[PDB]
RNA sequence: AUGGUUUGGCACCUCGAUGUCGGCUCGUCGCAUCCUGGGGCUGGAGCAGGUCCCAAGGGUUGGGCUGUUCGCCCAUUAAAGC
RNA sequence: GUGCAGUCGCGAAGACAACCAGGAGGUUGGCUUAGAAGCAGCCACCCUUGAAAGAGUGCGUAAUAGCUCACUGGUCAAGUGA
C-alpha cells in the first residue's frame, strides 16, 4: 500500500461517506468470508458494507461530521454506509449480528451526531 | 562438444595468461551473462558440462549464447614417457579466458530462475565468476 | 521531451599523465577533457559521485552545465571509460553544445509489454543512432510487444520517436526479433 | 535493548536489596541472590521498582542488558508466584509413585528408576500416570524436568515414556 | 466435511467414495440410494456433492449445480477438454450458452448479477481453452 | 547431524544458527539439522 | 585439494661398495577404526542392519596351494584393520 | 562474526517481530493417468465477493480429509529490511 494508494484511498472513503446519510460501526472479528459474503448480500442491495483501516478513516472522517467517532476506532472497524434509504442496514446489521453473535456494533453516527449500542438499536426500530 | 573443424597447426605454444579482456567485455545477445575473474583455460568439456546445467534448470524457454569457443589446442605425452623425443599429440580443447570476459548469455522471462541458473554453470568452471546483466 | 541542464562544478588540472590521473581517481575524481566546435580542449576533474548520480538519473547521454572556474558552459557526455572489472568511470568525454544544435547520439531501448505465451523475445540491437536539438535528446526509447504471434520483426524504422527526432541509422536494422519458444528438444541440440 | 529498556515492577509484598552490583530479593516463598555483570549499572527507582541500564551500545551492553534485566523479573517472579513443571506419562504399565522427597518410575526396565530432590526443588504427585515439579529457581525447575525427561529414550512409534503436557512429539509409522 | 463428485448414473462404493469418506465413520449405502434419486431426477450431467457431518455421524449432503467445465464441455459436444488451452483450441461457444450456463452457475456463484456470472464462465472456459464468442 | 564443509538451510523452517565458532542449522524435521565440520 | 605407500618424471647424496625380495625373532608410531566404548540420522516396529561424528586403552587365530607379498580355499572368532 | 562507507525498499497514514481474527465461490481449472482434487508431471494460469485470498510457498494423505502459508484488518510501540 503505497503513500498515493493510502491517500487515495481516504478520498474514496469520504466520497463514498458524503453521500452516505448514515454509518454505523461493527466489530467483525471472527467472521468467515462466505457468512461475511452473506452480509455483503444481505447488505449489498442497498446499503454498503466495509472494513477499513483505523487511522486511514479517521484521516477520512475530519472532512465531514465524523470527527466524533474518533473514540470508536478502537479494535477492529467495520463500516456500514447507508446511500438506500436510512434504517435498512440498522435492521440487517441487528439481524446479521443475531444470527452470528461474534459481531458487536461499536456505535453508529446519523445527521451529525454519535450513538452508543442502545441508541442506535432504538433508531434500529425507528 | 565443440571442437573447430580444422585447424592451421595442431601443436602450439602454450597461450599466455597475462592481462585482462579487452574485447567482448559486455552482454550483447542475451539479458543475463556470466562474467570471469581469473585467467584459465576453459577447456572442450567444462563448456558442455555448464552448457547441459544452463538448458536442464530453464527446462523449455529461453536460448542461450556461448561466446567462447575452444579452438586452441593443447598437447600431453604418452604415459610412462621419459622426456625427450618431440611434442607430444594434442589431447583436449580449450579457449584461453581473461577477466572480464563474458562467457555465457541467458534470456529468459523471469529473473530469479535466470540467475539461479546461471549460477549452477559457474560451479561447473575452474575460474571464480559472477553474473551481469544487460543494463549499466 | 525538453531536460533541464545538471548542474556539476568542475576544476581544471595542473598535471595531467598516467602518474597524476591515478592519484586524481584515488581522490574521488574522474579526470575528463572538454572539446567542442569551439576547438579549445579543456582538461578538468569532476566530482565522481555527482557524477555518477547525474548519470543513473538522466542516463549515459546527459546535458551537462559545469562551472569551470567560475564560468558556466554546456556540455554533453560523449563517450565514457569504464573497467571491465571494476566498472568505475576511468575518463569522460565532454562536447560543448550550443542550444538549438542539431546532435548525433546513441539512445538505449527498452522493450515494454507482455507477449503470447509462445514466444521468445529477443533484442538484437541495444542502441539506436538519433540526431535531436541538444535539449530534446530523449533518454531511452519503448517499443510495445504485445500480442505479436509468429515471427515478427520490430526493425528500427518501426519505432516512434518524439517530435523533433530522426533516425540516422538505417531502418533495415532488427531491433527486436520475436520467434516460437524453443522446446528442451532444441536447447539439447545447439552447441554440440 | 528493547528488553531491557523495561523496568522491573516490583509488587508491594515483595523486598528488593541492593549493594552494588550485587542483588538479593527476599518475598513470600523464599530467599534468592543473583549478581549483575560489570558492564551494567543496577539501581533502584523510588516508585519501588527495578531499572537496569547501559552505558554504551557495543555488544556486550547491548546483549547483556536483555538479560540482565531478564534475570531479575524471573528472580521476583520466584520468590512471589514461584514455577510448577506439570508432566504427564505415556505407555503401558508406566507408573508413578512419590516416596518421600524422592520420585521413583516403572518405566518398563528390569529395575525402577529412582530420583532425589536437590535442595528447594518438590515433587509432589497427582495420579500414577500424572505429577508436577514446583520450586523456585526457574532453572533448576527446567533443569530437573530435564532430566526426568532423559529417562526414557524418544519413542516415535508408540509415545511411550515421560511428557510435557502440552508437548507435541513427531511420530512414524513402524509398518515392516 | 467432504467434498466429492459422483456421476448420476452410479453411486456404487468405490475407493473415491468409500475410504474418503469411510475413514470419517459415515453410512454409505443410505448415502448412495438418497443422492440416486436427486441425480436421476436430473439424470444428464454429474452433480458436486458436499456431505455435511455432525458429531452423531448423522449426515446431511448438499447438492449443487455441475461443474463449469464439464457444463462447458457439454455445452461444446466436445468430450475431453484442450490439452493446450490458448494455443489448440477444441470448440467454439457463443454468449447464448454462456449464460445459460452463467444462470446455472448463478445460484452456485458468489457473482451478483448474469454479467459477473458470465465473465466467471468466461475465466472457467478459458482454462481449458474454450474460445468465447 | 551431517557434517560437511557445505551447510544450507534445506527447508524453509531450517535456520542457521553459530555455536561455539561453529556453524549449525536446526531445524524440527532432524534430517534436515545438520553442521560444518 | 590432502597424503607421499603405487607406477613414473628428475639425476641431487653414495660406484677407493649405503647388501637387494620373501619368512623368523623383536618392536615402535599414525588413525584414514576390524572388535570392544559413546552418539546423530534412518526407507530405525523387535532381532539385525545402513550412513555419519567422537575414540588408538587393549585385542586382532590355526591350517591346504605358491619362493612368494598378494590371492583362492578349509575350520573357528567379538575381530581376523590399513 | 564484526568495523567503515554507499545505494534501494518500508515506516508515527504506527514500520518489523510477536499476539487476535479472516485467508473464500466457480473448482476436483483442462490434459494426464488407477488416482492427480492448490500441493507425480504438462498447458493455460482467469473471473467473482471483496479489505485479502495464489490456477496455491510448504507439510500431510494412495486420492480426499487436515495443519499451514502468501495476503488483509485489530492491540502494541521506533525504527525495520534488502
Amino acid at each position: 500500500m503505497a503513500k498515493a494508494d493510502k491517500a487515495t484511498a481516504v478520498a474514496d472513503i469520504a466520497e463514498q461517506f458524503k453521500a452516505s446519510t448514515a454509518t454505523v460501526v461493527t466489530e467483525y472479528r471472527g467472521l468467515t468470508v462466505a457468512n461475511l459474503a452473506e452480509l455483503r448480500r444481505a447488505l449489498g442491495d442497498s446499503a454498503t458494507y466495509t472494513v477499513a483501516k483505523n487511522t486511514l478513516v479517521k484521516r477520512a472522517a475530519s472532512e465531514a461530521g465524523i470527527e466524533g467517532l474518533d473514540e470508536l476506532f478502537a479494535g477492529p472497524t467495520a463500516i456500514a454506509f447507508v446511500k438506500g434509504e436510512a434504517v435498512d442496514a440498522a435492521k440487517a446489521i441487528k439481524k446479521f449480528a443475531k444470527d452470528n453473535k461474534a459481531l458487536v456494533i461499536k456505535g453508529g453516527y446519523m445527521d451529525g451526531k454519535a450513538l452508543s449500542v442502545a441508541d442506535v438499536e432504538k433508531i434500529a426500530d425507528l | 562438444m565443440l571442437i573447430p573443424r580444422k585447424v592451421k597447426h595442431r601443436k602450439q605454444h602454450h597461450p599466455e595468461q597475462r592481462g585482462i579482456a579487452s574485447g567482448g567485455t559486455s552482454v550483447s545477445f542475451g539479458d543475463y551473462g556470466i562474467q570471469a575473474l581469473e585467467h584459465a583455460y576453459i577447456t572442450n568439456r567444462q563448456i558442455e558440462s555448464a552448457r547441459i546445467a544452463i538448458n536442464r534448470h530453464i527446462k523449455r524457454g529461453g536460448k542461450v549464447w556461448i561466446n567462447i569457443f575452444p579452438d586452441r589446442p593443447l598437447t600431453k605425452k604418452p604415459a610412462e614417457t621419459r622426456m625427450g623425443s618431440g611434442k607430444g599429440s594434442p589431447e583436449w580443447w580449450v579457449a584461453n579466458v581473461k577477466p572480464g570476459r563474458v562467457l555465457f548469455e541467458l534470456s529468459y522471462p523471469d529473473e530469479k530462475t535466470a540467475r539461479d541458473a546461471l549460477t549452477r554453470a559457474i560451479h561447473k568452471l575452474p575460474i571464480k565468476a559472477r553474473i551481469v546483466t544487460r543494463e549499466e | 521531451t525538453a531536460n533541464i541542464p545538471n548542474k556539476l562544478t568542475a576544476n581544471v588540472r595542473t598535471r595531467t599523465g598516467k602518474g597524476a590521473s591515478r592519484q586524481a581517481r584515488r581522490d574521488g575524481k574522474v579526470p575528463a577533457v572538454l572539446y567542442g566546435h569551439g576547438t579549445d580542449p579543456q582538461h578538468l576533474e569532476l566530482n565522481a559521485r555527482d557524477f555518477a548520480a547525474v548519470l543513473r538519473s538522466h542516463g549515459t547521454n546527459a546535458i551537462l552545465t559545469l562551472d569551470i572556474e567560475g564560468t558556466e558552459q554546456l556540455a554533453l557526455t560523449k563517450a565514457l571509460d569504464v573497467h571491465p572489472i571494476r566498472r568505475n568511470i576511468q575518463h569522460a568525454d565532454l562536447l560543448v553544445v550550443q542550444r538549438g544544435e542539431k546532435v548525433t547520439v546513441e539512445v538505449t531501448v527498452l522493450v515494454e509489454g507482455d507477449a503470447t505465451p509462445g514466444t521468445l523475445v529477443t533484442q538484437d540491437a541495444n542502441t539506436i543512432e538519433i540526431e535531436a536539438e541538444a535539449l530534446s535528446i530523449p533518454e531511452q526509447l519503448t517499443v510495445s510487444v504485445e500480442g505479436v504471434e509468429a515471427g515478427t520483426q520490430i526493425t528500427a524504422g518501426q519505432i516512434s520517436l518524439p517530435e523533433g527526432v530522426n533516425l540516422i541509422s538505417d531502418p533495415e536494422l532488427l531491433v527486436v526479433n520475436v520467434v516460437e519458444a524453443p522446446s528442451a528438444e532444441a536447447l539439447e541440440e545447439e552447441g554440440a | 535493548s528493547r528488553i531491557g529498556k523495561q523496568p522491573v515492577p516490583v509488587p508491594s509484598g515483595v523486598d528488593v536489596t541492593i549493594n552494588g552490583q550485587n542483588l538479593s530479593v527476599k518475598g513470600p516463598k523464599g530467599t534468592l541472590t543473583l549478581d549483575v555483570a560489570e558492564p551494567i549499572s543496577v539501581s533502584r527507582a523510588e516508585d519501588g521498582a527495578i531499572v537496569v541500564t547501559r552505558p554504551d551500545d557495543e555488544r556486550r551492553s547491548r546483549s547483556l542488558h536483555g538479560l540482565s534485566r531478564t534475570l531479575i523479573a524471573n528472580l521476583v517472579t520466584g520468590v512471589t508466584e514461584g514455577y510448577t513443571q506439570k508432566m504427564e506419562i505415556f505407555g503401558v504399565g508406566y507408573r508413578v509413585q512419590l516416596k518421600g522427597q524422592n520420585l521413583e518410575f516403572a518405566l518398563g526396565y528390569s529395575h525402577p528408576v529412582l530420583i532425589e530432590a536437590p535442595e528447594g526443588i518438590t515433587f509432589a504427585v497427582e495420579s500414577p500416570t500424572k505429577f508436577s515439579v514446583s520450586g523456585i529457581d526457574k532453572q533448576k525447575v527446567g533443569q530437573i524436568s530435564a532430566v526426568i525427561r532423559r529417562l526414557r529414550r524418544p519413542d516415535p512409534y508408540k509415545g511411550k515414556g515421560v511428557r510435557y503436557e502440552g508437548e507435541q512429539i513427531r511420530r512414524k509409522v513402524g509398518k515392516t | 466435511l467432504i467434498k466429492l463428485q459422483i456421476q448420476a448414473g452410479q453411486a456404487n462404493p468405490a475407493p473415491p467414495v468409500g475410504p474418503a469418506l469411510g475413514q470419517h465413520g459415515v453410512n454409505i449405502m443410505e448415502f448412495c440410494k438418497a443422492y440416486n434419486a436427486a441425480t436421476e431426477s436430473q439424470r444428464g450431467n454429474v452433480i458436486p456433492v458436499e456431505i455435511t457431518v455432525y458429531e452423531d455421524r448423522s449426515f446431511t449432503f448438499a447438492l449443487k449445480t455441475p461443474p463449469a467445465a464439464k457444463l462447458l464441455l457439454k455445452a461444446a459436444g466436445v468430450q475431453k477438454g484442450s490439452g493446450e488451452p490458448h494455443k489448440t483450441k477444441v470448440a467454439k461457444v457463443t454468449w447464448d450458452q454462456v449464460r445459460e450456463i452463467a444462470e446455472t452457475k448463478k445460484a452456485d456463484l458468489n457473482a451478483n448479477d448474469i454479467d459477473a456470472a458470465a465473465k466467471i464462465i468466461a475465466g472457467t472456459a478459458r482454462s481449458m481453452g474454450i474460445t468465447v464468442e | 547431524m551431517k557434517v560437511n564443509p557445505s551447510v544450507k538451510p534445506i527447508c524453509d523452517k531450517c535456520r542457521v544458527i553459530r555455536r561455539h565458532g561453529r556453524v549449525m542449522v536446526i531445524c524440527s524435521d532432524p534430517r534436515h539439522k545438520q553442521r560444518q565440520g
